[PDB]
């Protein structure tokens, strides 16, 4: 039934992949309220659609800044992928468009904040709390990978908490549809698999390593490999000696040692049994995968909701103007956007 | 403790992606 879900899901994805939605709104349809996020390229603002009174989150990219950062192809990936996908724990793209200066992706507004902010504040999550979120990521990766998509930037910063306490994965700036291997050095230092650091040519397994990093960080309050400067972090990763907090259950550790596995023939998610190596782990024995999918499990944490359009679950950011030049920038580079 | 080492570090804020 998982096989059957995913085959129908692939058919859905393919139609949208081969014929992307394009130019489905305009900047002037929106009232910009507040900047709720930055990076890894551009910024994301709470906006309000006049015609429905709905709130959305609008990502804006400056086309010239994208060109300078050699993110053209990645930005086209991001929008082409995001418009095509559909899964409960993936943030939804409602509209995309562009003007002379910028690209815009209007997503659904997820008011609950980034997981990062709650994780840092509270300190760490209990194993049950972390498992609840981890299960969501497992199913989301099961879904993306079945589509040949690699996500390539899992971290708490990219995981939004909705009004029901479930996750939306946001920021597809490095997501790529690739069947074999790929080589681009991208991701976030703490979450890179050794094979990326070592410039080897890698695949969807980097995402399962990054899951290992996440689970550990959710449970411990800090990541498995940290230092003040990325090079020091890479050194720790390629040694691969990870220390677990004494509070980690023996199941948690054993999950993590199979996810934070330098050896691709042994790293879970990669093997002949695929994602079932994760799903049937003992750390996950209490997990009801169908109930997680259907959003029937009771969330361990439900964010405060002060109203529609409330942004108090996000940090405050410097506000930048949206400049729209009279001359078209980078027309040809972004023609399919 | 490891917690204290982390909290005193420069990377407890939002971490940017890298690229070459
Ligand atoms: C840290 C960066 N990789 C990036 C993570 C996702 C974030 C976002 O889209 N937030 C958001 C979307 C929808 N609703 C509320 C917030 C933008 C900043």
């Amino acid at each position: 039934s998982v096989k059957e879900f995913l085959a129908k899901a692939k058919e859905d994805f393919l139609k949208k992949w081969e014929n992307p939605a394009q130019n489905t709104a305009h900047l002037d349809q929106f009232e910009r309220i507040k900047t709720i996020g930055t990076g890894s390229f551009g910024r994301v603002m709470l906006v309000k659609h006049m015609e429905t009174g709905n709130h959305y989150a609008m990502k804006i990219l400056d086309k010239q800044k994208v060109v300078k950062l050699k993110q053209i192809e990645h930005t086209l990936n991001e929008k082409r992928i995001l418009q095509a996908v559909n899964f409960p724990f993936l943030v939804k793209l409602e509209f995309s468009f562009k003007d002379n200066s910028n690209l815009y992706m209007v997503m659904e507004y997820v008011p609950g904040g980034e997981m990062f902010s709650h994780l840092r504040r509270i300190g760490r999550f209990s194993e049950p709390h972390a498992r609840f979120y981890a299960a969501q990521i497992v199913l989301t990766f099961e879904y993306l990978h079945s589509l040949d998509l690699i996500y390539r930037d899992l971290k708490p910063e990219n995981l939004l908490i909705d009004q029901q306490g479930y996750i939306k994965v946001a920021d597809f700036g490095f997501a790529k549809r690739v069947k074999g291997r790929t080589w681009t050095l991208c991701g976030t230092p703490e979450y890179l698999a050794p094979e990326i650091i070592l410039s080897k040519g890698y695949n969807k397994a980097v995402d399962w390593w990054a899951l290992g990093v996440l689970i550990y960080e959710m449970a411990a309050g800090y990541p498995p490999f940290f230092a003040d400067q990325p090079i020091q972090i890479y050194e720790k990763i390629v040694s691969g000696k990870v220390r677990f907090p004494s509070h980690f259950s023996s199941d948690l550790k054993d999950l993590l040692r199979n996810l934070l596995q330098v050896d691709l023939t042994k790293r879970f998610g990669n093997l002949k049994n695929g994602v079932n190596d994760i799903k049937n782990h003992k750390w996950f024995a209490t997990t009801d995968w169908i109930a997680i999918y259907q959003r029937k499990v009771e969330a361990p944490f439900i964010p405060k909701f002060k109203g529609p359009g409330d942004t108090s679950n996000f940090d405050d950011y410097e506000e930048e103007e949206i400049r729209v030049s009279i001359n078209e920038k980078c027309g040809k580079e972004f023609s399919e956007f | 403790t490891t917690y204290a080492d982390f909290i005193a570090s420069g990377r407890t804020g939002r971490r940017n992606a890298i690229h070459d």
